[PDB]
RNA sequence: AGCGGAGAGGUA
DNA sequence: GGGCTAATGACGGCGAATACCC
DNA sequence: GGGTATTCGCCGTGTACCTCTCCTAGCCC
C-alpha cells in the first residue's frame, strides 16, 4: 500500500498506522541512527518535521510542491509542545529559553 | 468542529531560541498559567451533549468545543472576536487554544510531591537531615513533629501537652514539613554545615556532607525556595491532550487520568466540606491521608499502593517506560510518503536502480503528477486532475514515467542493524505488485526472499535529493564501515558459475591449440568446437600502471579464464585472476580492483561480473541428487570395528574393572576418533572420486561432483555440513551440559530412528533459543552503545598532542591472530621510526613490512586535546570511504552500529612449532645446581623470533621453570624447551564494567614483599617500602592467598590469581594498559566467534567511557564532585593564566559504566530519554540547569539541524 | 558523483554548494551546457565555483 | 463522520 | 430487562539503611 | 564509636508489519 495525504491524530499531529485507515509506515528509532551515520541533516530534518509533525509545514511543503517554488520553513513540532505542556502539569517549570 | 479560513494562516510562529531551562514551579506561576479553577468533577454531561460548567471538560476555563462558536448561540459568527457571554463565558477564539492553556485545582490542605520523596536520593531527607521512614510516618499522619526534629507518637504528645500548658506546639502532616521548609535559612545553614564538614572526618559522613553542601549550593544558585517541594495549587492537563473516544452504539471509552482527576476533585470537595462544617480531628486526618494517597497515586501510580484488575497509567507512566512519549512521539514518528511491499529479485536491472510498482509510484508521486498536469495545462483544477488520475487514462502513465527519471527514493528494511540499511536508488516503472531489487544489494541488507518486507521513503525537498544522491547512492556505499573489505561480494548463484567456469581438467576436447586473443576464444566457444575448460595457450594484451604502458605477452590458461579476461578492467593484471575463483579469491580481486583503479570502473565491473556468472550458471545446470551424494566404502567396516571395540569396553566395564565415568570418557573418546576417521574417509572418497586419462595413462584429479563443487567454492556450509550428509554426525549434546553416550551411526541419506532424532532435537531447539536471546541482547547492547557515545564528531583538523600508543601484533603461543599489516593500516603515526604525522596507505605498510619494524608509535583517539569531540588527524583513515575523514562526519554512531551489528550472530609442557631462535624479555634466570638454565620470575615472557623479524609465538615462564636452551639458540619445530611440573554477557561485562565473581587483588604500589601479619577475621598483607610506611589491607579468607615473604614485588604485580577488575587497573597505572586489555579481550572474543572488527571503533567507545574525573584537592571547585576533562582543563588553564601562577590542583581519572556515563552528563534531555526519567528529572528540577544544546539527539528532539554532516555551516554561522 | 570528488575535498561542502546552486535554477537561470543532474554536470565540468555562485546570488539580490 | 487502550495468533 | 448515577512460572545489577561484632 | 555485612528497594529486558475481538457498569423496580 502507499499514501501521501492521510488522517492525523488529536494528541500529536502525526499520521496513523496500518494498512487500514490510511496509516503511514513508522520511521524506526534505528533508522534515524542509520540516517545520522551518513550525516545528511537536510534529509533528516525534512523527514521528521515538515513531513508529518508540523501543522503548518505539512501544508507549506504541499503548497510549494504543487505551485512550484522552493522555500521551506523550519519550526518546532507539535509533539514537543505536547511534551512541554505535559511536563508543565507536573509542577515543574520548563520554558523554551 | 470544522475550520476553513484558518488553514491559510501561514508564518504564525518563529520559535527562535538558544537554550532550554528547567526549574521548580512557584505557586504564583501556576496561578498565572491557569485561567480558572474547577470544583465539580463531571467530564461529560448526560442526556445532552454540552460541556459541564466548571468541570473536567469545561468551556469557561479552557475554551469552546466548536470553532468560532459558543455554547448557547448568542455569538455564532467570526466577526465577534474576544467577546465573552454572560451565562456561559467562552472566549470566541480559535480551536487551537484548547491545547495551550490549562487549569488548576485549589486544595484546602497541602500535599507533597512524590518525585522528591519516593526517589532514592531523597531531597527532603537531605534537607531536613532525616530518614525516609520517619518522614513517611510523619507525612501520612502516624507521628508528630514539634517546632527539635524527632519522631513522636500520640501518647508522648498527650503527656507533653499535659505538662507544657499549651506552650509546646506540634503539627502533624504537610503543615509541619511546610513550616520546617519555610522557617529555615539556608545562608546560615551553609556555614553551619561547613563547620560540620570542618569538624567531622568520617568518610560516609564526609560523603553525606558534600552531598548536602552541593544540594544547598545548587538551591541558592538556582534561587528556588525550599518550600516549593510541597505544593498547594496543583495544575491539570489541557482537555485537548486526552480524547474521549466514542465507541459503536453511542458509548464512551474509559480513560486513566480523568478518573484520577475526578477522584482528586471529589476528595478535595469532601475535605473542604468537612473543614467548613468543623468535623472532629480524626476524620479530618483520615481525609487528609486519603487525599495524600490519591495525589501520590495520581503523580506516580504503582509506586506506593498500586491503586487500580489492571493498573491504569498516570503522568509518570506515559512518559517513562516503553509506551512513553520520548520513544514513541519524539525520536521515531510515523511519516507520510511511505509504503511497504514484498521484495523480489530482478537480474535485468543495474545496481544503481531498483524496481517499483506502478500503483505505488502513482500514489507516492501524486503531488508531482498534479504539478505536472497543472504545468502542461491538460487539467485546470486539482479536482479534475485527481478524477483523471483515478479514472486511469493513458496520459497519466506518461506523466508518471516522465516525472521520475533521475529522482531518487529511499529504501529501508524494517529490521536494521548497521548503517547500510538505508540506501538510495533511482526507481523505474515495472509491472506487478512487488519491488524489484538488485541481487548484490541484498548482501548488505541481509534480506532473504522468503516473504520479507521493506518500507520505502520519498525525499521531496530540494536538498534531500542531493543528500540522497551524493552520499546515499548504492554506487558510493561499496566498503563496509566495519572493515576494509567491500560488500559487493558474489553470492551463492554467481560464485558457483564462476568456480565452474575457472577450473580445468586432465583431457578435454579442443586442447593444445594456440589462440590469437579473447575474440578468437569467444568466436570458437559458441559454435561448440572447443570445450569450456581446456589447457590452451592464448595471447592477451594488458597495460601497466605506475601512467599507461601497454604490453603483449603469452600465457597458458583455460578457456573460461580467457573468457573472463574480457570483462575485467585494464588496471588488473592476469595473475590475480588465473587462480580459481573462490570466495576469498574474488574478495581479494574486488578489493584490488577498488584499491588502485577507482570507483566507476569497479562499479561497472561488478555489474558485468554478475551477468557473466548468471549467463554461465544458466549454461552449467548444476543439480544435486541421490546419486551425487556418495557414501564411503570402508564406513561399514570402521563402524563394525568400533562396535566390536565398544562391546569389548562395555564387557570390561560390566565385568568389574573400570568405573563408569572413565568408561564413558573412553567410549566418547573412541567415538570421536571414529567420527574423525569417518569424516576423513568421506572427504577422501568425495574429493578424489573422479578419475581421467591423459594420453592413455590414467591420472588423478579433483572431482566435479555436485556437493564437492558447492563445498569447495564457498557460499554454502562448511565441512561439517558435508560430514553430516555423507558420514556420521558424531556425538550430540544435552541441554544440561553433558554428552550422550550413544552416537548417530547414520547420515541424512540413510534412514533415522526416533532415538537419534530425539537426540538431535535437543541440539536443534537450543540453537533457536540461543539465537532469539542473542538477538534480544544484541538489540539492547546496540541501543546502549548508541546512547553512550553520540557527541564525538570531527571538529578540527589537528589537536597538537603527540602522545600516541604502542601498536604491537599480539600473539598467544601459536599461530598469529592478526599481523602488523592488518593493525596499523589506516592510522596516523606519532613519531618517526617513515616520517611522522602521515597517513599509512596500502603501499606504505608494504614498504615498512620489509624494514623489520616491531612497534610503531601511532596516535589513537583515546588521547586527544580537542573540545567536544576529536579531530581528523587523530582518528585516522575512514573505513567506509577510502579517502581521509572529512570535517563533520560523526564517528560515534558508526562505531556503535559496527559494534552492535554482529551481536545477533555471536552466542605443564610447551612445545614450539616454528623454526628459528628464542628471545628473552621480562625474565630472570638463576644458575642451577646441575648446570642447566632455570628461570625465576613472577611472570615471564618466552618469545621466539622468525627469519623475517616478527615474533611467531610467545609463552609464559612460571616460578622455577627450567628452560632447555639459551637466548639466540636455533630451535627447530617439534622441540621441547619447557620443563616445569604443577559470550555476549562477556562482551557486556567489559562495557558495563561490573565486578567479577572472584576478583584478582592487585598490589598497592611499587614496594618490596613483606611478611604476613596476624589475622583478626581476615588476612592482612603488608608490603615493605623504601622510605614510606607499609600499605596493608584486608584479604578474603575463603580463597587461596599466595604471598611470598622473602621476595620482591614489581610496580603493580598481582597476588591472587583470577580475572582482574578494570577499576583497579585504572587506579594502578593509567589508561593505556586498560585500553590495550579491553581492545585485546574484545578482539579475542570476536576472533573466537569469527567476525573481524577494527580497533578504532572500540577505542572511541573506551575514550567516551573515560570522561568523568575526580580531584584530590579543592582549589576552586568542590572536593568529591566529578566533572569532565574539558571543563576542568579550561578552568585549570584559566586559574593558571589569569588568577595566579599555579592556582588549581591535579585531577585523577575515574571509570564509570556505560549507563553511569549516559545518565550523569552535562545536559538533561538526552540523559532522560532511555533510562530512569524520574531520577534525572528530579535531579534537574532541584539543580536548575541550562541545556547548552550540543548533541546528536537533543537537536532531533527539539527539531533543528544536527551539528554533524550537512548541517555544520548553519551552526558555524549561528554562533 | 564520481567526477565531483576530485574538484572539492569535502563532500558536505559539495552538497551545500549544489544546494546553493539548486535554488537559482528553480526561479529560472539559463544553464551552462532535472536540475540536480545539470547542477552536478556544471560542478564536474569545472565551471561553477564559490565565487560565481556568490556573483549570481548578489545579482539576484540586487535585481529582486 | 475522523482520532484510544487491552488480549490472542502469524511472517521476517 | 432498564436509565441515569456514580496474583504466587523472572533474573541480574546497583544504591541506601540498620546493625552487629570489634 | 565504627567499618563493612547482609538486606530492601529501584532499574531494565530489540525492531517493524498483518489479522481477529472487546471494552464503565450496575441495580432495585
Ligand atoms: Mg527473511
Ligand atoms: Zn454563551
Ligand atoms: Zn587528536
Amino acid at each position: 500500500h502507499a499514501r501521501s495525504t492521510g488522517p492525523y491524530s488529536l494528541v500529536t499531529q502525526q499520521p496513523l498506522g496500518g494498512k487500514a485507515q490510511f496509516g503511514g509506515q513508522r520511521f524506526g528509532e534505528m533508522e534515524v541512527w542509520a540516517l545520522e551515520a551518513y550525516g545528511a541533516a537536510y534529509t533528516l530534518q525534512e523527514m521528521l518535521t515538515v513531513k508529518s509533525d508540523d501543522v503548518q509545514g505539512r501544508n507549506q511543503m504541499y503548497k510549494n510542491i504543487v505551485d512550484g517554488e522552493h522555500e521551506m520553513v523550519a519550526g518546532m513540532p507539535e509533539s514537543f509542545n505536547v511534551l512541554v505542556k505535559e511536563i508543565r502539569s507536573l509542577a515543574i517549570h520548563m520554558e523554551l529559553e | 468542529m470544522k475550520d476553513l479560513l484558518n488553514l491559510f494562516n501561514q508564518q504564525r510562529q518563529t520559535l527562535d531560541f538558544d537554550a532550554i531551562k528547567i526549574a521548580l514551579a512557584s505557586p504564583d506561576l501556576i496561578r498565572s498559567w491557569s485561567y480558572g479553577e474547577v470544583k465539580k468533577p463531571e467530564t461529560i454531561n448526560y442526556r445532552t451533549f454540552k460541556p459541564e460548567r466548571d468541570g473536567l471538560f469545561c468551556a469557561a476555563i479552557f475554551g469552546p468545543i466548536k470553532d468560532y462558536e459558543c455554547l448557547c448561540g448568542k455569538y455564532k459568527r467570526m466577526k465577534h472576536r474576544g467577546v465573552v457571554c454572560e451565562k456561559c463565558g467562552t472566549e470566541v477564539t480559535l480551536a487551537k487554544v484548547r491545547r495551550e492553556r490549562m487549569g488548576h485545582i485549589d486544595l484546602a490542605s497541602p500535599v507533597a510531591h512524590i518525585w522528591f520523596l519516593k526517589s532514592l536520593p531523597s531531597r527532603i531527607g537531605l534537607m531536613l537531615d532525616m530518614t525516609l521512614r520517619d518522614i513517611e510516618r510523619v507525612l501520612y499522619f502516624e507521628a508528630y513533629v514539634v517546632t527539635r526534629r524527632q519522631l513522636l507518637t500520640e501518647e508522648q504528645y498527650l503527656t507533653a501537652r499535659q505538662e507544657y500548658n499549651d506552650d509546646f506546639d506540634a503539627a502533624m502532616g504537610a503543615e509541619a514539613v511546610y513550616e520546617l521548609l519555610r522557617t529555615i535559612d539556608l545562608q546560615s545553614e551553609m556555614t553551619r554545615l561547613r563547620e560540620e564538614i570542618a569538624s567531622t572526618g568520617s568518610e560516609t559522613k564526609l560523603k553525606r556532607l558534600t552531598k548536602r553542601i552541593k544540594l544547598i549550593e545548587a538551591f541558592l544558585e538556582s534561587g528556588n525556595r525550599p518550600e516549593w517541594m510541597v505544593m498547594t495549587v496543583l495544575p491539570v492537563l489541557p482537555p485537548d491532550l486526552r480524547p474521549l473516544v466514542p465507541l459503536d452504539g453511542g458509548r464512551f471509552a474509559t480513560s486513566d487520568l480523568n478518573d484520577l482527576y475526578r477522584r482528586v476533585i471529589n476528595r478535595n470537595n469532601r475535605l473542604r466540606r468537612l473543614l467548613e462544617l468543623n468535623a472532629p480531628d480524626i476524620i479530618v486526618r483520615n481525609e487528609k491521608r486519603m487525599l495524600q494517597e490519591s495525589v501520590d497515586a495520581l503523580l506516580d501510580n504503582g509506586r506506593r499502593g498500586r491503586a487500580i484488575k489492571r493498573p491504569l497509567k498516570s503522568l509518570a507512566d506515559m512518559i517513562k517506560g516503553k509506551q512513553g512519549r520520548f520513544r514513541q512521539n519524539l525520536l521515531g514518528k510515523r511519516v507520510d510518503y511511505s509504503g511497504r511491499s514484498v521484495i523480489t529479485v530482478g537480474p535485468y536491472l543495474k545496481l544503481h536502480q531498483c524496481g517499483l510498482p506502478k500503483k505505488m509510484a502513482l500514489e507516492l508521486f501524486k503531488p508531482f503528477v498534479f504539478a505536472k498536469l497543472q504545468r502542461r495545462g491538460l487539467a485546470t483544477t486539482i479536482k479534475a486532475a485527481k478524477k483523471l488520475v483515478e479514472r486511469e487514462e493513458a496520459e497519466v502513465w506518461d506523466i508518471l514515467e516522465e516525472v521520475i527519471r533521475e529522482h531518487p527514493v529511499l529504501l529501508n528494511r524494517a529490521p536494521t542493524l548497521h548503517r547500510l540499511g538505508i540506501q538510495a536508488f533511482e526507481p523505474v516503472l515495472i509491472e506487478g505488485k512487488a519491488i524489484q531489487l538488485h541481487p548484490l544489494v541484498c548482501t548488505a541488507f541481509n534480506a532473504d526472499f522468503d516473504g520479507d518486507q521493506m518500507a520505502v521513503h520519498v525525499p521531496l525537498s530540494l536538498e534531500a535529493q542531493l543528500e540522497a544522491r551524493a552520499l546515499m547512492m548504492s554506487t558510493n556505499n561499496i566498503l563496509s564501515p566495519a572493515n576494509g573489505e567491500p560488500i559487493i561480494v558474489p553470492s551463492q548463484d554467481v560464485v558457483l558459475g564462476l568456480y565452474y567456469m575457472s577450473r580445468a581438467l586432465e583431457n578435454k576436447k579442443g586442447e593444445g591449440m594456440v589462440f590469437a586473443n579473447t575474440s578468437e576464444v569467444k568466436r570458437a566457444y559458441d559454435n561448440r568446437v572447443v570445450e569450456l575448460h581446456a589447457k590452451v595457450k592464448v595471447r592477451i594484451t594488458q597495460v601497466d600502471v605506475d601512467k599507461r604502458t601497454s604490453g603483449t605477452s603469452i600465457v597458458d590458461t583455460t578457456v573460461g579464464r580467457a573468457l573472463l579476461s574480457e570483462i575485467l578492467p585494464e588496471g588488473l593484471p592476469f595473475q590475480l585472476a588465473n587462480t580459481e575463483m573462490t570466495k576469498k579469491n574474488i574478495s581479494r580481486l574486488i578489493n584490488s580492483s577498488y584499491r588502485l583503479l577507482g570507483l566507476k570502473d569497479t562499479v561497472v565491473f561488478a555489474d558485468k561480473l554478475m551477468y557473466t556468472g548468471y549467463a554461465y550458471a544458466t549454461r552449467a545446470g548444476v543439480s544435486i541428487g541421490i546419486d551425487d551424494m556418495l557414501i564411503p566404502d570402508e564406513k561399514k567396516g570402521i563402524l563394525t570395528e568400533a562396535e566390536a571395540e565398544v562391546l569389548e569396553i562395555q564387557e570390561q566395564y560390566q565385568s568389574g574393572l573400570v568405573t563408569a565415568g572413565e568408561r564413558y570418557n573412553k567410549v566418547v573418546d573412541i567415538w570421536s576418533r571414529t567420527s574423525e576417521r569417518i569424516a576423513k574417509a568421506m572427504m577422501d572418497t568425495i574429493g578424489t572420486e573422479k578419475v581421467e586419462n591423459a594420453k592413455g595413462e590414467t591420472i588423478d584429479q579433483k572431482s566435479m561432483n555436485s556437493l564437492y563443487i558447492m563445498a569447495d567454492s564457498g557460499a554454502r556450509g562448511s565441512q561439517a555440513q558435508i560430514r553430516q550428509l555423507a558420514g556420521m554426525r558424531g556425538l550430540m549434546a544435552r541441554p544440561d551440559g553433558s554428552i550422550i553416550e550413544t552416537p548417530i551411526k547414520a547420515n541424512f541419506r540413510e534412514g533415522l530412528n526416533v532415538q537419534e532424532y530425539f537426540n538431535s532435537t535437543h541440539g536443534a531447539r537450543k540453537g533457536l533459543a540461543d539465537t532469539a536471546l542473542k538477538t534480544a541482547n544484541s538489540g539492547y547492547l546496540t541501543r546502549r552503545l548508541v546512547d553512550v557515545a553520540q557527541d564525538v564528531v570531527i571538529t578540527e583538523i589537528d589537536c597538537g598532542t603527540t602522545e600516541g600508543l604502542i601498536m604491537t601484533p599480539i600473539v598467544e603461543g601459536g599461530d598469529v591472530v592478526e599481523p602488523l599489516k592488518e593493525r596499523v593500516l589506516g592510522r596516523v603515526v606519532a613519531e618517526d621510526v617513515v616520517t611522522r604525522n602521515t597517513l599509512l596507505d596500502e603501499a606504505w605498510v608494504a614498504k615498512l613490512e620489509d624494514a623489520s619494524v616491531q612497534s610503531v608509535k601511532v596516535r589513537s583517539t583515546i588521547s586527544c586535546e580537542s573540545s567536544f569531540g576529536v579531530c581528523a588527524r587523530c582518528y585516522g583513515r575512514d573505513l567506509a570511504r577510502g579517502h581521509q575523514v572529512n570535517i563533520g562526519e560523526a564517528v560515534g554512531v558508526i562505531a556503535a552500529q559496527s559494534i552492535g551489528e554482529p551481536g545477533t550472530q555471536l552466542t605443564d609442557n610447551i612445545t614450539v612449532k616454528t623454526t628459528g631462535s628464542v628471545k628473552f624479555n621480562n625474565l630472570k634466570s638463576v644458575a642451577h645446581a646441575s648446570g642447566s638454565l632455570v628461570a625465576v620470575s613472577r611472570s615471564g615472557e618466552l618469545s621466539v623470533l622468525d627469519g623475517h623479524g616478527r615474533e611467531r609465538e610467545r609463552y609464559k615462564l612460571p616460578y622455577g621453570a627450567t628452560i632447555t636452551a639459551k637466548d639466540g639458540d636455533a630451535v627447530k619445530a617439534g622441540q621441547s624447551v619447557a620443563n616445569w611440573d604443577p559470550g555476549l554477557p562477556r562482551v557486556a561485562d567489559l562495557f558495563e564494567a561490573r565486578k567479577p565473581k572472584d576478583p584478582a587483588i592487585l598490589a598497592e604500589r611499587s614496594g618490596i614483599i613483606s611478611f604476613g601479619k596476624d589475622t583478626k577475621g581476615k588476612q592482612r598483607l603488608i608490603i615493605k617500602d623504601t622510605d614510606g610506611s607499609e600499605h596493608e589491607e584486608l584479604i578474603p579468607k575463603y580463597r587461596q592467598i599466595i604471598v611470598f615473604e622473602g621476595e620482591h614485588v614489581t610496580k603493580g604485580e598481582t597476588v591472587v590469581d583470577g580475572e582482574p577488575s578494570p577499576q583497579d587497573i585504572l587506579r594502578l597505572l593509567g589508561v593505556e594498559p586498560l585500553a590495550a586489555y579491553l581492545v585485546k579481550e574484545i578482539q579475542d572474543v570476536y576472533r573466537l566467534q569469527g567476525v573481524k572488527i577494527n580497533d578504532k571503533h572500540i577505542e572511541v567507545i573506551t575514550r567516551q567511557m573515560l570522561r568523568k574525573v575526580e580531584i584530590v584537592d579543592q582549589g576552586n571547585s568542590k572536593f568529591l564532585n566529578g566533572e569532565q576533562v574539558e571543563r576542568q582543563r579550561v578552568i585549570e588553564e584559566n586559574a593558571r593564566l589569569v588568577k595566579r601562577n599555579e592556582l588549581p590542583a591535579k585531577y585523577d581519572p575515574v571509570l564509570l559504566g556505560i549507563t553511569k556515563a549516559s545518565l550523569a552528563t552535562e545536559s538533561f534531555i538526552s540523559a532522560a530519554s532511555f533510562q530512569e526519567t524520574t531520577r534525572v528529572l528530579t535531579e534537574a528540577a532541584v539543580r536548575g540547569t541550562r541545556d547548552n544544546l550540543r548533541g546528536l539527539k537533543e537537536n532531533v528532539i527539539v527539531g533543528r539541524l544536527i551539528p554533524a554532516g550537512t548541517g555544520l555551516a548553519y551552526h558555524a554561522g549561528r554562533r | 558523483v564520481e567526477d565531483c570528488l576530485e574538484v572539492v575535498n569535502n563532500r558536505f561542502e559539495l552538497v551545500m554548494m549544489a544546494s546553493k546552486r539548486a535554488r537559482q535554477l528553480a526561479n529560472g537561470v539559463q544553464p551552462l551546457i532535472k536540475p540536480t543532474v545539470m547542477a552536478l554536470r556544471e560542478i564536474a565540468a569545472r565551471r561553477i565555483d564559490n565565487a560565481l555562485i556568490d556573483e549570481v546570488e548578489k545579482a539576484e539580490r540586487e535585481r529582486a
